[PDB]
């Protein structure tokens, strides 16, 4: 079985929190490597694209700052 | 030479509309606002 502590369940919790982030960015590139100048996938490119970058960043500090409160906590043991 | 005046003055006004069709033409070559200006949007591409 696939082992997941407590920092993986957060990062597994935001993957499941967004359905398709990734592959809507995915589709929404793929769509503007044939057509750049074309409305409704531009916008919607800018959108996904902040979209993920928020993401990514959430994730990572989310991940970070439960990384530093429980260091602190297993340092404090001693 | 009076029919021959009307027929000069039918060609000159033949001859001035220069003023009535390329004038305007000139700024209506400028349809080319929809390439520049909409060349301008990367904002949405950052």
């Amino acid at each position: 079985t696939p082992w997941s502590g407590y920092l993986d369940d957060v990062s597994a919790k935001f993957d499941t929190g967004v359905d398709n982030l990734q592959t809507q960015v995915t589709e929404a590139l793929d769509k503007l490597a044939a057509k750049p100048s074309d409305p409704a996938l531009l916008a919607a490119y800018q959108s996904k694209l902040s979209e993920y970058n928020l993401y990514r960043n959430a994730q990572s500090n989310t991940v970070k700052v439960f990384k530093d409160i429980d260091a602190a906590i297993i340092q404090n043991f001693r | 030479k009076a029919q021959e005046e009307n027929m000069k003055t039918t060609l000159q006004t033949l001859t001035q509309k220069y003023s009535n069709a390329n004038s305007l033409y000139d700024n209506l070559v400028k349809v080319l606002s929809s390439t520049i200006s909409s060349s301008l949007e990367t904002a949405k591409s950052f």
